[PDB]
């Protein structure tokens, strides 16, 4: 339980703005699991957003955010970086990250708000 | 003499989690690097029996084997003794997604890897979750230099009972440990069976066959 997740970055933006998200992992190895982000609105279930390797060397993307969002990692830390271009209104909601997948290691989440207009 | 001899065993250790289910396999197996044929015998070690389609995971369990045309740079046998690694992202047509890192060392007559294998975001309705496949489709990977390693795409379809044919994308990075010399744009031809498995696929037998040439 030195193992420890924190998501940073979140906040209030107008459509079409943009944000850089940020979740940094403490406790594990560096570089040697894979890191995930997700998101939740209100009464809505799960989505999952983006995926980087351990490695950093490949990616993946909901389709509702390719080509919108941009996952990276450090290579010297477990600190991985979602940034968030051509928001819209779909994408407010709680967006939070985890180390590897069934881990049940999770972090609190960082809010993002995006008000049309 | 090579480093790479005409057999080579191999035995490898895998864990990972899909759809939040945890699992470790491990492999012992033998092939022939410059035919291009290997074989493995998998074993379920934790999280047996496992829910999901175990096609999902064969391609994870080494472009060593692959038989390499004398005008075409092997990247990969070059990368030994020191070794190589490799990640791969499997995009699936209806939006699983697994990431794959493996990494292949050697010691004697011997490749060892370590593999690490997370997906999630399968329907849980789906063919993966339901264990409706039935293998893959030999296939044709595109290997290319960018940012001056060696990368790999291919267009994977796994056969479903019912005929239909449920899609992937696979996209690779290759990295030696040190610097070898890097191929031009060429091809390689897979074909991968599970040869025999017990009922929960706890036992499993795999084979490859894969070959590199120009166009
Ligand atoms: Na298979
Ligand atoms: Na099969």
């Amino acid at each position: 339980s030195q193992v420890q997740l924190v998501e940073s970055g979140g906040g209030l933006v107008q459509a079409g703005g943009s944000l850089r998200l940020s979740c940094a992992a403490s406790g594990f190895p560096v570089g040697r699991a894979s890191m995930w982000w997700y998101r939740q609105a209100p009464g809505k279930e799960r989505e999952w957003v983006a995926a980087i390797s351990s490695y950093g060397w490949v990616t993946a993307y909901a389709d509702s955010v390719k080509g919108r969002f941009t996952i990276s990692r450090d290579n010297a830390k477990n600190t991985v970086y979602l940034q968030m271009n051509s928001l819209k209104p779909e994408d407010t909601a709680v967006y939070y990250c985890e180390v590897s997948v069934g881990t049940g290691y999770r972090g609190q989440g960082t809010q993002v708000t995006v008000s049309a207009g | 003499a090579s480093v790479i001899k005409p057999e080579m065993k191999i035995k490898l250790r895998m864990e990972g989690a899909v759809n939040g289910h945890k699992f470790v396999i491990e492999g012992e197996g033998i092939g022939k690097p410059y035919e291009g044929t290997q074989t493995l015998d998998l074993t379920v070690e934790e999280g047996a029996p496992l829910p999901f389609s175990y096609d999902i995971l064969t391609p994870a369990f080494n472009r060593a084997f692959t038989k390499y045309p004398e005008d075409i740079p092997d990247y990969f046998k070059q990368a030994f003794p020191e070794g190589y690694s490799w990640e791969r992202s499997m995009t699936y047509e209806d939006q699983g997604i697994c990431i794959a890192t493996s990494d292949i060392t050697m010691e004697g007559d011997c490749f060892f890897y370590e593999i690490r294998f997370d997906g999630t975001n399968f329907p849980p309705n789906g063919p993966v979750m339901q264990k409706k496949t039935l293998k893959w489709e030999p296939s044709t990977e595109k290997m290319y230099v960018e940012d001056g390693v060696l990368k790999g795409d291919v267009e994977m379809a796994l056969l479903l009972e019912g005929g239909g044919h449920y899609r992937c994308d696979f996209k690779t990075t290759y990295k030696a440990k040190k610097d070898v010399r890097l191929p031009d744009a060429h091809e390689v031809d897979h074909r991968i069976e599970i040869l025999s498995h017990d009922k929960d696929y706890n036992k499993v037998r795999l084979y490859e066959h894969a070959e590199a040439r120009y166009s």
